[PDB]
This record gives C-alpha cells, sequence and structure tokens, in this order.
C-alpha cells in the first residue's frame, strides 16, 4: 500500500530483452503479470545517443 | 619588436606591396615601383604553412557519442566520468590557449627576422657606394638604373663597377 502516484498504489515494473534470431521466449507464470502485444524487429547500428534538447 | 625592424627603425608596412610579404621599393631615372623578394616570401609561407600544420595535423577529428546515462546505483562512476572529462577539457582549454598565444608571438618575431635579414643583406651588398638613410631606405651614392636594383636583389651586386662613381660623390662632401 505504499505511497500512490496517480491515484494506483499498485505498481508495474517493466523489463525488457532483445530474444536472438532463433530463440524462444518461454513466458511462464501464475499472475501479477502483463504480457507483451507488439514486438519490435530490429538491427541496431551504432551507439550515437539520446539528445535531451527541445531544438 | 624582438629584432626592431618592424615597428623599429621601419615604422610602417607598404600597402602597395600587394605581392609578397617582404619587398624592396626602388626610385631611380626610369621609374619607380614596388617588388617583392622572392626567396624571402616563399621560404616564409611555407615555413608558416609548416607551423600551422605542425598543430592542427594531430588534431584529428574524434567519434562522439551521448552515451549510456548513469543510474542511481551508478552514482560514483558518475562523479568519475565527471572529473576525468572536465580534467580533459581543463588541460586541452589550457593548453590550446597558451600555445596560441606563445606562437603567435613567435610567429610576429620570424616576419621581424626576415625583414631584418633582407635589409642586411642590402646593406652588406652595396657597402660604401650608399647611404643609410634610416626607414630601411638606401639613397645611392652612384647611378642606379633598372638593371642595377635588380642585381641587388637578385644578390649579383657588383661593388667594384660603381666603387669609384661612389667614391667622387663621398669626397665630395
Amino acid at each position: 500500500i505504499r505511497p500512490k502516484v496517480r491515484d494506483q498504489e499498485g505498481r508495474m515494473n517493466y523489463y525488457w530483452t532483445l530474444v536472438e534470431p532463433g530463440d524462444k521466449i518461454t513466458f511462464e507464470a501464475t499472475g501479477n503479470l502483463v504480457v507483451p502485444r507488439y514486438a519490435f524487429a530490429m538491427e541496431r547500428n551504432a551507439g550515437s545517443g539520446i539528445i535531451i534538447s527541445d531544438t | 619588436g624582438l629584432f626592431g625592424a618592424i615597428a623599429g627603425f621601419i615604422e610602417g608596412g607598404w600597402t602597395g606591396m600587394v605581392d609578397g610579404w617582404y619587398g624592396y621599393h626602388h626610385q631611380n631615372e626610369q621609374g619607380s615601383g614596388y617588388a617583392a623578394d622572392l626567396k624571402s616570401t616563399q621560404n616564409a609561407i611555407d615555413g608558416i604553412t609548416n607551423k600551422v600544420n605542425s598543430v592542427i595535423e594531430k588534431m584529428n577529428t574524434q567519434f562522439t557519442a551521448v552515451g549510456k546515462e548513469f543510474n542511481h546505483l551508478e552514482k560514483r562512476i558518475e562523479n568519475l566520468n565527471k572529473k576525468v572529462d572536465d580534467g580533459f577539457l581543463d588541460i586541452w582549454t589550457y593548453n590550446a590557449e597558451l600555445l596560441v598565444l606563445l606562437e603567435n608571438e613567435r610567429t610576429l618575431d620570424y616576419h621581424d627576422s626576415n625583414v631584418k635579414n633582407l635589409y642586411e643583406k642590402v646593406r652588406s651588398q652595396l657597402k660604401n657606394n650608399a647611404k643609410e638613410i634610416g626607414n630601411g631606405c638606401f639613397e645611392f651614392y652612384h647611378k642606379c638604373d633598372n638593371t642595377c636594383m635588380e642585381s641587388v636583389k637578385n644578390g649579383t651586386y657588383d661593388y667594384p663597377k660603381y666603387s669609384e662613381e661612389a667614391k667622387l660623390n663621398r669626397e665630395e662632401i
């Protein structure tokens, strides 16, 4: 019942991973899980970075 | 200056000289005009070229990135990253400003020496056949036509040719 933000005492910790081409993602749970709906097939390029600017 | 030629006995420069850095001005019966010294100008241009290249050639472009941000647990390393970036920033800024300030004075003194050696080469060539009137000028005690003028500039000047012609005018006064 930790201090609620946005009028929700419940929380949701978000995790991520990159499944390699030719691999399984065994999603096993008994409850309290939020499953993915849309995935993202991608090919990274370099480091680059994130520009935090309003320009 | 360091050699006392620029802003020294030669107080000002020539705006009409647009072909080189150092040169001569002649005034004979045929006419007058400006003419830059080829040997001093071309060597000076290459020397300053090498000086500039000696500074910027090794300063090559670098691939940069924003990098991973630091989480709450990554506080100590984040401070270390701030320490190293600031340390390199302070060193590079100090060295770049200091080098430019030191090399600029040496560059200015380099022109001073080049002008001075040009004056000495003419002064040693003419010897007694001319009068040092100051401001880098030489009033000839003899008759100097265009061929005589270029002979001094090319370095192929002959003192004995006008030795007696000048000596009569020297002993005149």
